[PDB]
DNA sequence: TCGATGTATATATCTGACTCGTGCCTGGAGACTAGGGAGTAATCCCCTTGGCGGTTAAAACGCGGGGGACAGCGCGTACGTGCGTTTAAGCGGTGCTAGAGCTGTCTACGACCAATTGAGCGGCCTCGGCACCGGGATTCTGA
DNA sequence: TCAGAATCCCGGTGCCGAGGCCGCTCAATTGGTCGTAGACAGCTCTAGCACCGCTTAAACGCACGTACGCGCTGTCCCCCGCGTTTTAACCGCCAAGGGGATTACTCCCTAGTCTCCAGGCACGAGTCAGATATATACATCGA
């Protein structure tokens, strides 16, 4: 699913096991899976 | 170079802990779960020290960084 | 003539509200001409996709109107908005419905 | 010869690494990963860490393995046993977050 | 009666904007001002923090974008510094 | 005659009972409890309370209970059982403690 | 009648419904019940910490609020 | 004029005084600062700070030391049932943890 | 030479030297108290600022950290810290 | 165990246990148990 | 595998709050002084190399075995479940008054400020707690 | 119970960090205006509490059953405990310049105010989901 903005909405994510989202400097999404 | 954590290092955190018995497959788990808390630590003090247009991160930044994120940290500061 | 800042920006919420609430609110001594704009840009944005999240789940719901039960839904079912909202409980909004595989036989 | 039963130098160690305080990661391996993880994150800029910058972000970490570990051990013993299990880490992650 | 200011208004506006056929009742409406007041506050709370710790007494725009860096997590952060510097460059002109 | 198998019904329980939103402890009880614990807290004075703080405080409440449950069913889980058991409860309360207990 | 009986097992059943929870064992409720009677201690002072504080005889909505909000719980749809 | 006292010597405190109050105004926390409030916060920080300092040299005598030092710290906080609660989420710099191995794993 | 730097080493040395007057302290307890001091500091005025703010007032008098001190201690370090706050604010009036 | 305030200064308590120190308006502390 | 027994969704069918609408204040738009940042600039220090290297204390690899622990089978009890009471919640209307809430109005109070002057920083420096050097001990495990 | 071996106590030595000392310099005290924030009275009116009747859901008992938790196989496998080889962390060390960090300075952008005016806030008026009756595909135990 897209919003009008434009980002992509995902289901939370199990971050106990280590799934996780990378931001950098350019604050740019990166899924991360554990 | 997150193997740079040895082995016997994991051993030495959880008998710190209290911990008498440990897996095998713990020592992965263990990095993963360092690397994670550093990233967060690191991006919000890269942050902060960003907005200082500084190019040195200095010890008050993690401390700020650790304050926001929800652990205090006593001593380092001056 | 006069012109809302607001409107120069192409901004819904307002701006000299938000400019007064930040020089009355003792946040600081002086506050910039960008400050509000800025806060009440990323206010806008916020309220915009939390409202495009609520009438998603209303309209799946074969509803016109949105209400606390939906907008616990929305705000729970989304990732990157459910960090901001950890810590917060929403009034009459129920839980989200799940049922571990080991109790269903 | 002489040999010791299994377990009984896990509490000799345990109450020699409890009384003391000192660091139990050596500094250099830690500080090339912190190094490491701000250059990937800031993407080729290189940043100076300051003497001290180091030491705190070693002693938070540390302190917040010490303090993990003990959870999935109090959770293990829950569980019934005397080994600390890979889930039991993902429970007390889960329970607190 | 007494004056009591609350964001009723934009709120209804950008509702109809986004979605041109649906209405919010009472309690969802309360719900989402106290969502706004709830991020204004921390959203100024975290900028003057920052403007405090550089000793510096004035909450620029640089303030804002920081502690929108700081706090909204990833895309929302990313989305919000974007539209917020595209509504200065506007309001500039 | 009929009679449903042991646990059939409180999965119907269950289902009926995550959709909806009303409250689900009696709303007279709640304030009367609400209403000993302040007199006792403030020493035979009478503290006269709103109608929306009660239904506040009551929100409140249930919304802990109900997160409170689901850590220690998790627990259970963990634990292989089926279960609730009071000892899951100190546990859940124990890891998250001081940080999360206020 | 104790007024902390009110709360009676088929509201702590239905909570624990709400929560997830499928067996339940007969120990649960007194527990349950103690841990509704501290938070409800500690949220109810803080309350009236706050309404003595402002000179007034009657708690509102709002302190309530302020008061669960400083203990870390945000509440929503109460005027904040 | 007169000679001058401080404002920590009039009402017999240790902590400043007039330092707490300039820290209030500076600090951007309300247009305007009483009189007393600053007094009551120097007579609040001496008392916590006297508390804190007594037990950490108790636990430096009970181990036959004449310095205090981080660990000595510690181990005053972590015994304390309200001190730990108002110290709960801070960790304290080369302090350790509590020596505590619970009994069921004790042969 | 160099900047001024502003700590409660000397204050905190003072106190010590009140309840156990053969006993010193070393340089890292000192960066401890004077970081201890400071967050309990910032957790005192804040919060008397947030009532200060919630009652329209523009004024932090001693009634504000009296509730402030009642609402962030726990039993009878409250008790304790409103007594002593009472006593130095009642012998500074004088 | 005591300090010169005076304070009954003990191990700390078990709060997942229901042990709790009430605390009134008159600040009279009244130590609690599960 | 089917009968049907509770059932919780879909199908049609009457009714009270959200969205209209309009007074009308009270809070938003423009010129001009003055202190706070921007840009600049010699200075020194501390941090990261780029190396020195050596030494010695962890680290890694390997092997033997002893005790966790996981799968599995038995007993009994207790918590789930359906059916007949009775007990206190919920709804509605009265009513009385405690007490919030807005207005008037001065008076004690804190901000603002020139002028001192002494408390509190910085740099120096001895010596004594303290870590380290070396020498006898009680607790765990095979016989 | 006897025999290795790790630990703590005990005394002697050298060290570097911590209490004072001296010098100095900003900021806190004294003393005195001057707007004004709010403490005190006064009044209105508005919700909160107590009560009376009427209509309905928890409590307590009773019969299955299946969850679970010690106890014994059992067994097996995998994580300590120790030994031997490898390696790299760390401690003194030259050095040197990039960037923090000064001072330390010098020159350009927002707050308060008075004048003007419109846009949100409060107070009336109209229906969609709430509730009421079928009904109906679900699904689920027991033969």
């Amino acid at each position: 699913i897209y919003t009008r903005s434009g980002r992509l909405v995902k289901p939370p994510l199990s971050f106990w096991c280590g799934e996780r989202e990378f931001v950098d400097r350019e604050l740019n999404v990166t899924i991360q899976k554990g | 170079n997150i193997q740079g954590i040895t082995k016997p290092a994991i051993r030495r955190l959880a008998r710190r802990g209290g911990v008498k018995r440990i897996s095998g497959l713990i020592y992965e788990e263990t990095r993963g779960v360092l690397k994670v808390f550093l990233e967060n630590v690191i991006r919000d003090a890269v942050t902060y020290t960003e907005h200082a247009k500084r190019k040195t991160v200095t010890a008050m930044d993690v401390v700020y960084a650790l304050k926001r994120q929800g652990r205090t940290l006593y001593g380092f500061g001056g | 003539k006069a012109k809302t800042r607001s409107s120069r920006a192409g901004l819904q919420f307002p701006v000299g509200r938000v400019h007064r609430l930040l020089r009355k609110g003792n946040y600081s001594e002086r506050v910039g001409a960008g400050a509000p704009v800025y806060l009440a840009a990323v206010l806008e944005y916020l309220t915009a996709e939390i409202l495009e999240l609520a009438g998603n789940a209303a309209r799946d719901n074969k509803k016109t109107r949105i209400i606390p039960r939906h907008l616990q839904l929305a705000i729970r079912n989304d990732e990157e908005l459910n960090k901001l909202l950890g810590r917060v409980t929403i009034a009459q909004g129920g839980v989200l419905p799940n049922i571990q595989a080991v109790l269903l036989p | 010869p002489h040999r010791y039963r299994p377990g009984t130098v896990a509490l000799r160690e345990i109450r020699r690494y409890q009384k003391s305080t000192e660091l139990l990661i050596r500094r250099q391996p830690f500080a090339r990963v912190v190094r490491e993880i701000c250059l990937l994150f800031t993407r080729g800029v290189d940043y100076r860490w300051q003497a001290m910058a180091l030491l705190a972000l070693q002693e938070a970490a540390e302190a917040f393995l010490v303090h993990l570990l003990e959870d999935a051990y109090l959770c293990s013993l829950h569980a019934r046993r005397v080994t600390l299990y890979p889930k039991d880490l993902q429970l007390a992650r889960r329970l607190r977050g | 009666r007494s004056r009591k200011e609350s964001y009723s208004i934009y709120v209804y506006k950008v509702l109809k904007q986004v979605h041109p056929d649906t209405g919010i009742s009472s309690k969802a409406m309360g719900i989402m001002n106290s969502f706004v007041n709830d991020i204004f506050e921390r959203i100024a709370g975290e900028a003057s923090r920052l403007a405090h710790y550089n000793k510096r007494s004035t909450i620029t725009s640089r303030e804002i974008q920081t502690a929108v860096r700081l706090l909204l997590p990833g895309e929302l952060a990313k989305h919000a510094v974007s539209e917020g510097t595209k509504a200065v460059t506007k309001y500039t002109s």
